[PDB]
């Protein structure tokens, strides 16, 4: 499940981080960039508490 | 002109970070510092490449006269620096000038002067860190007396600020007017041990060897039995 | 808790006045690929008289609140000047890219200020054609944020190289300009200047027109140091500073020790005093009496 | 370790409070502020959790 | 740009090295002879008879 997680788009247009940095430009990136941090970072809390 | 000598530092050349104020903390810091155990030449006046930095350690008598140029090509194409403490003038300016070692002015002649400052009219360890950040100039300095017949001598001191100087000019080069030492800075991480009193007492890397980095994890000087966890490779 | 009984505000005391005017009226606005810097240091600010619009254009502030100027103040601040046509003064943005932004000037993405941007079509328009004025097109690689480039050389574009031909393949890199009162108001020149400063925990010597007041001394009043607010008690400390120190921390790394600013002496802050509030009842059914305990 | 981590700017511009107030106007101040809650609300759950 | 030096190949708009990376959908082509003097009257922005 942990590794599943990875794949999902957690509400970005995108889920691979090369694909987000060359398709837009830096300034907008980093939102998407945060987007896809956020959920990664709540998945690893549900792991490790479970 | 004699061959340069290479000698070992002693873990030498820490300053203050920061202007704000800590006590009895474990502090931790990341920017440009002296790596300790590090090869210093030893100067017996050629011109030297200044990247990021230098530590200009000169052991002195009786406080003769210091001198310093630096600049980018030192042909009055780029702005120069002239410190020097002189009984006549200590004239701090930055101007254009063609160029030598103490005519009184060794500079041929002056035409664009952008700055000059002018201050008051004016055994023994002198050591001297200069840098180039953002559009800025920092010099910090200390007078440690010490009496042995050996150069850099073991034992740990602290630098503190001088003079702040907003000349940001381009600088690549370094030229200087006893013996003196010459050290050159790498960007690294150190603790540093503020005392009750405010002042710094002893501070450690965080790359120099394994046992360091266990000690910069841990946030103390003491490391008990155990194994640990540093870093990743 | 307990709450504050006064403000106080204690700022240095400058006479020198600000010379903001010179860069925002002067004769030779350098071009754009050449733009020319401003220290503006030492002096009191008066945002408050140059808010006011005279024909500014934009005067869009990034990270700062264009109305909050006067109270707070920074550190170093800068000022550019340049002058750019009416359809390029967009390219001018934080993060944002363009032709003439990565190529000229390219604003740090972190970057604070304003970007003050007015008319000058009514005077720096020639009818014989201001061609004073250049600006580079052509560069090997992207600039850097806060970059300085003066040198030209002859482009080359893949083979064919130019060696200062000027010939095939071979570009100047600076081109003109039309400067014109016949052309459309879209292309005429606009005269931009941005102001950039920072925050930094060294004396912030610039500062707005405010009024200082006096020292109180053990009692919970607001307090205002060089912009640094909070609340809490001013107490005389006995921990012995440096000449060049100004701020004191603690292991939570909050603002403790403050020097002053006036009278260049050593303080102390500390929040008041506050605890929580814990109620014993011996049941609603047998009375309505209690006791209120306070916790520390 | 709860302590230390009000010191994150969690992507505001600044980790003080007092500072972005007195800095930004409200309409920009409150989304600025929005962050910092979260960060802060998600540190206050995990310590509760442990 | 191999083949012989041609008369203009000054470029508006976007840039012949980035030129190879960005591209297009339905490019049209269009061939013509004019007159050696002609070639300032074809241009953008240009009137002529
Ligand atoms: C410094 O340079 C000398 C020059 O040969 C070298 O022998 C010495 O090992 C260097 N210092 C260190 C710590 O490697
Ligand atoms: C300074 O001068 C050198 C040439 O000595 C040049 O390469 C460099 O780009 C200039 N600027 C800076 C910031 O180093
Ligand atoms: C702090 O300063 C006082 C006064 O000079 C001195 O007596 C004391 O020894 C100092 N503290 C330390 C740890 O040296
Ligand atoms: C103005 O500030 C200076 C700080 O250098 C201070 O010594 C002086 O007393 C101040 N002026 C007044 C009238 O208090
Ligand atoms: C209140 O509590 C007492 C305690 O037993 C009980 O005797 C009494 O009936 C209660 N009154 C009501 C209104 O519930």
């Amino acid at each position: 499940t942990l590794v599943k997680q990875l794949s999902s788009n957690f509400g970005a247009i995108s889920s691979v981080l090369n694909d987000i940095l060359s398709r837009l430009d830096p300034p907008e990136a980093e939102v998407q960039i945060d987007r896809l941090i956020t959920g990664r970072l709540q998945s690893l809390q549900t792991y490790v508490t479970q | 002109q004699l061959p340069p000598a290479y000698t070992n530092s002693f873990t030498r050349g820490v300053y203050y970070p920061d202007k704000v104020f800590r006590s009895s903390v474990l502090h931790s810091t990341q920017d440009l510092f002296l790596p300790f155990f590090s090869n210093v030449t030893w100067f017996h006046n050629p011109v030297l490449p200044f990247n990021d930095g230098v530590y200009f350690a000169s052991t002195e008598k009786s406080n003769i006269i210091r001198g310093w140029i630096f600049g980018t090509t030192l042909d009055s194409k780029t702005q120069s620096l002239l410190i020097v403490n002189n009984a006549t003038n200590v004239v701090i300016k930055v101007c254009e000038f063609q160029f030598p070692f103490l005519e009184f002015r060794v500079y041929s002649s002056a035409n664009n002067c952008t700055f000059e400052y002018v201050s008051q009219p004016f055994k023994n360890l002198r050591e001297f860190v200069f840098k180039n950040i953002d559009g800025y100039f920092k010099i910090y300095s200390k007078h440690t007396p010490i009496n042995l017949v050996r150069g850099l001598p073991q034992g740990f001191s602290a630098l503190e600020p001088l003079v702040d100087l907003p000349i940001g000019i381009n600088i690549t080069r370094f030229q200087t007017l006893a013996a003196y030492y010459v050290g050159y800075l790498q960007p690294r991480t150190f603790l540093l041990k503020y005392n009750e009193n405010g002042t710094i007492t002893d501070a450690v890397d965080c790359a120099l060897d394994p046992l360091s980095e266990t000690k910069c994890t841990l946030k103390s000087f003491t490391v008990e039995k155990g194994i640990y966890q540093t870093s990743n490779f | 808790r307990v709450q504050p009984t006064e403000s106080i505000v204690r700022f240095p005391n400058i006479t020198n006045l600000c010379p903001f005017g010179e860069v925002f009226n002067a004769t030779r606005f350098a071009s754009v690929y050449a733009w020319n810097r401003k220290r503006i240091s030492n002096c009191v600010a008066d945002y408050s008289v140059l808010y006011n619009s005279a024909s500014f254009s934009t005067f869009k502030c990034y990270g700062v609140s264009p109305t909050k100027l006067n109270d707070l103040c920074f550190t170093n601040v800068y000022a550019d000047s340049f002058v750019i046509r009416g359809d390029e003064v967009r390219q001018i943005a934080p993060g944002q890219t363009g032709n003439i932004a990565d190529y000229n000037y390219k604003l740090p993405d972190d970057f604070t200020g304003c970007v003050i941007a007015w008319n000058s079509n009514n005077l720096d328009s020639k009818v014989g054609g201001n061609y004073n004025y250049l600006y580079r097109l052509f560069r090997k690689s992207n600039l850097k944020p806060f970059e300085r480039d003066i040198s030209t050389e002859i482009y080359q574009a893949g083979s064919t190289p130019c060696n200062g031909v000027k010939g095939f393949n071979c570009y100047f890199p600076l081109q003109s300009y039309g400067f014109q009162p016949t052309y459309g108001v879209g292309y005429q020149p606009y005269r931009v200047v941005v102001l950039s400063f920072e925050l930094l925990h060294a004396p912030a010597t610039v500062c707005g027109p405010k009024k200082s007041t006096n020292l109180v001394k053990n009692k919970c009043v607001n307090f205002n140091f060089n912009g640094l607010t909070g609340t809490g008690v001013l107490t005389e400390s006995n921990k012995k500073f440096l000449p060049f120190q100004q701020f004191g921390r603690d292991i939570a790394d909050t603002t403790d020790a403050v020097r002053d600013p006036q009278t260049l002496e050593i303080l102390d802050i500390t929040p008041c005093s506050f605890g929580g509030v814990s109620v014993i009842t011996p049941g609603t059914n047998t009375s309505n009496q209690v006791a209120v305990l306070y916790q520390g």
